[PDB]
């Protein structure tokens, strides 16, 4: 996250860290949507142009975390994966359309002060909250400083970072990039501002707090950017409500 | 789905304790001033 700030303890208790076994590295962010199910970007699991194609055995999710590196004894829980579900029409070749993936935990996780699931939007919540100018919140352990030639950024945080960003009008998103954007994406950010989510933040949640019931709703997933923290553009997010029928399909089956 | 749905989105250390975090006000302000 560029130009964010340190998360408070328990500020984002749905934040999941996708973690690679061997070698041990942070891969991506993700989100906890129930005691059993974790949501992330498809491109965190599968991206041929980078030799990325992970089995369930390659990864482990870490939940309840705050520090990027410290083992948080009796707070963080480490879960292994039963099954990965990648959207079958995920479009990595062109624009990352339908950049969504589910992971089923082998074993349900226990909720605590530090671990709690985020809500998924229904239609009304999405119609109300997902509007240009409204702000959501992104969190992650991705890099801290702007990069031009890649979305990675530079400088690793010691603690989970947070930034609030406004949703941008669809025509503006479209004019800001040569890449074909779809209804399954939206963009967020302030022109002239560096606040941004970087590659290491990918797969993590874009969340909004409902003014009606005080619940937090995941509206997006950090999907892609051109550079990180640049002054002239915006970041792109998977539109979670628009893919909700696929999510429900996977979960029910 | 498993447990979590009814109680989703309410944070043990914030909403459940009637405590607000340091920047959630900015989110609410954007609903009123952002359009
Ligand atoms: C990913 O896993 C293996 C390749 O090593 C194979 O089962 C599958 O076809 C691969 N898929 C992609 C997208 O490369």
């Amino acid at each position: 996250i560029v130009e964010g700030s340190d998360a408070e303890i328990g500020m984002s208790p749905w934040q999941v860290m996708l973690f690679r076994k061997s070698p041990q590295e942070l891969l991506c962010g993700a989100s906890l949507i129930s005691d059993r199910w974790v949501l992330t970007a498809a491109h965190c699991l599968l991206y041929p142009p980078w030799d990325k194609n992970f089995t369930e055995n390659d990864l482990l999710v870490r939940i309840g975390k705050h520090s990027r590196t410290r083992y948080e004894r009796n707070i963080e829980k480490i879960s292994m994966l039963e099954k990965i579900y990648i959207h079958p029409r995920y479009n990595w070749r062109e624009n990352l359309d339908r950049d969504i993936a589910l992971m089923k935990l082998k074993k349900p996780v226990a909720f605590s002060d530090y671990i709690h699931p985020v809500c998924l939007p229904d239609r009304e919540t999405a119609a109300s909250l997902l509007q240009a100018g409204y702000k959501g919140r992104v969190t992650g352990w991705g890099n801290l400083k702007e990069t031009w030639t890649a979305n990675v950024g530079k400088g690793q945080p010691s603690v989970l970072q947070v930034v609030n960003l406004p949703i941008v009008e669809r025509p503006v998103c479209k004019d800001s990039t040569r890449i074909r954007i779809t209804d399954n994406m939206f963009c967020a950010g302030i022109l002239g501002d560096r606040q941004d989510a970087c590659e290491g933040d990918s797969g993590g949640p874009f969340v909004m707090k409902s003014p009606f019931n005080n619940r937090w709703y995941q509206m997006g997933i950090v999907s892609w950017g051109e550079g990180c923290g640049l002054l002239h553009n915006y970041g792109f997010y998977t539109h979670v409500f628009r893919l909700k029928k696929w999510i429900q399909k996977v979960i029910d089956q | 789905f498993g447990s979590g749905e009814a109680d989703c989105g309410l944070r043990p250390l914030f909403e459940k304790k009637s405590l607000e975090d340091k920047t959630e006000r900015e989110l609410l302000e954007s609903y009123i001033d952002g359009r």
